[PDB]
């Protein structure tokens, strides 16, 4: 997974993290800009403009869900596949989601954190959040496997 | 195949960029061969060093390619079709790739517009590097 | 683009399949069911057990509209738009999942007409389908 | 990976394949369906049309290589990420094939048996082989996490 030095780099960097707005924010994005997600989505209300998704309430609140369990990830590098074993159960055999859509939502929250934290979110650290955001997508594919 | 507030959102955050299109341009490029290191490949020719003139020269010609999009956004497959026969028949680009960079732009974009890229503006940009990147996948042989 | 030689090998293929669209079309609905059951979900009223009337029914109308295609080379976006508003609007399609049913209708009609599917045939059909696709997936972007 | 009777659907099917003509073939195939490809085999001359790549000496004799490959990971389904290991890394950290590429050889071979074997390759029997060429391709593609 990640080196000594890439662990503590991608660690010390989370700590600056606004963790809970993040989650919101990327999960609203996720909604507005690959509409079809919204399809797993139907019973969170309304999400029919931009301004309906960024302002609905159980959207705020599962964004935090999400990015809590990707926040418990960032101490558990090294076995992110264990880490996720429940939620790729979840989401591959009871929601079906194609593992692509991991991959997309990762990306998104790397755009977040790259909007709240600006130019100290440097080349090398987002390529260092790349691969943390790609190895939760394996984990969570897995039981595709 | 794109909307009208969209393309009003999308002449906009191309303003604010201004006349920083090259200089984004190569740092998405590095963000690109730094996240996903199989674009480097394409490139065995360039110094791909952070700072490199390459870079630059490169970034400035693809910045520029998207300021002509930004132009023309009633007419892309027109107006990048010679790109795209450069992009598939010459340079063979793994059509895979062309997602890569669009995401390394919209975070470059982000790291200098934290207030000038909302939800709807990134969805306007997003589909407009879609339209792009679709036209520039067209012609396959 | 498709070329002059593409569209007349599509033509000729859908040629031979001729009066047994309907039941390709069933089939390769079920290979695509069966070998990624993801796309299952998007059909949980049909009963999807081999021979089922539901999927009968489903690929002679999918089969309808490629043949509707197959007449249309020069002019897909137009003949398929009202098919690309369902799908994405109202149906959802992850993009991804085209390319199955692609792939799905490629070893169909690969199994029943080995001696006419040559590579280049192949090629045409695969582009042809790729084509079809994309206007689906037009109405995001 | 598979159960021990679906192994042994796939392992009583493939004892029937022509495994040096499907290789031959498909390789074959994915350079004249798939152009960007070709770029990975710029020196094994003329690829230049259907008919030149389709005859090219070189592509039939890697066609072989590949499918030889695949019929070993046949006998070994329970570990075909350590059976490429090499391979794996021979793609990855030096001819930088993109992940992608190996789902569409593996769907291509899968075109090619059914073109080879008619209705005696069914779709449950397609199925089998489908999570097949997803095993090697994980196995391939294993070196980028
Ligand atoms: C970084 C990738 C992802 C992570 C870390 C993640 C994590 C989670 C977590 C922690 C939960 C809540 C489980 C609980 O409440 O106990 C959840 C539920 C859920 N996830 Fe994800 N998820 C991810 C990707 C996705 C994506 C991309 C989609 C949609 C395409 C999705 C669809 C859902 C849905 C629909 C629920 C339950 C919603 C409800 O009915 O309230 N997940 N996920
Ligand atoms: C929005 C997406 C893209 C745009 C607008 C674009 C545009 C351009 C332009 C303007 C050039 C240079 C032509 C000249 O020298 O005047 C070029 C060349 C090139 N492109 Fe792209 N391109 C895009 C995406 C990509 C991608 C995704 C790749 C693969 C990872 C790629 C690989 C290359 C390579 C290797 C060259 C030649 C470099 C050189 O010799 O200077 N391009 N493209
Ligand atoms: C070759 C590309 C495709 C073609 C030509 C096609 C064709 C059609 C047509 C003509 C209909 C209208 C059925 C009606 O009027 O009742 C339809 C509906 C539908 N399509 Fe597609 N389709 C394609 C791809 C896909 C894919 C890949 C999926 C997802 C796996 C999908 C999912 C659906 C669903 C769920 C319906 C509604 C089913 C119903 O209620 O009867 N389609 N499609
Ligand atoms: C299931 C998929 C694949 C398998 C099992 C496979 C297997 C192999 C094997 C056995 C070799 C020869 C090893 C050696 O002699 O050292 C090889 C070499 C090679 N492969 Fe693949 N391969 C696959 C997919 C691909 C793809 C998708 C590409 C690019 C589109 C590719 C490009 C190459 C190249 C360029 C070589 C070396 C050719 C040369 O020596 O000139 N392979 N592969």
């Amino acid at each position: 997974m990640l080196t000594a030095e890439e662990k503590a780099a991608v660690t010390g960097f989370w700590g600056k993290v606004k963790v809970d707005e993040v989650g919101a924010e990327a999960l609203g994005r996720l909604l507005v800009v690959y509409p079809w997600t919204q399809r797993f989505f139907e019973h969170f209300g309304d999400l029919s403009s931009a301004d309906a998704v960024m302002n609905n309430a159980k959207v705020k609140a599962h964004g935090k869900k999400v990015l809590d369990s990707f926040s418990n990830g960032m101490k558990h590098l090294d076995d992110l596949k264990g880490t996720f074993a429940q939620l790729s159960e979840l989401h591959c055999d009871k929601l079906h989601v194609d593992p692509e859509n991991f991959k997309l939502l990762g990306n998104v929250l790397v755009v977040v954190l790259a909007r709240h934290h600006g130019s100290e979110f440097t080349p090398l650290l987002q390529a260092e959040f790349q691969k943390v955001v790609a190895g939760v997508a394996n984990a969570l594919a897995h039981r595709y496997h | 195949v794109l909307s009208a507030a969209d393309k009003s959102n999308v002449k906009a955050a191309w303003g604010k960029v201004g006349g920083n299109a090259g200089a984004y341009g190569a740092e998405a490029l590095e963000r690109m061969f730094l996240s996903f290191p199989t674009t480097k490949t394409y490139f065995p020719h360039f110094d791909l060093s952070h700072g490199s003139a390459q870079v630059k020269g490169h970034g400035e010609k693809v910045a520029a390619a998207l300021t002509k999009a930004v132009g023309h956004l009633d007419d892309l497959p027109g107006t990048l079709s010679d790109l795209s026969d450069l992009h598939a028949h010459k340079l063979r680009v793994d059509p895979v790739n062309f997602k890569l960079l669009s995401h390394s732009l919209l975070v470059t974009l982000a790291c200098h517009l934290p207030n000038d890229f909302t939800p709807a503006v990134h969805a306007s940009l997003d589909k407009f590097l879609a339209n792009v990147s679709t036209v520039l996948t067209s012609k396959y042989r």
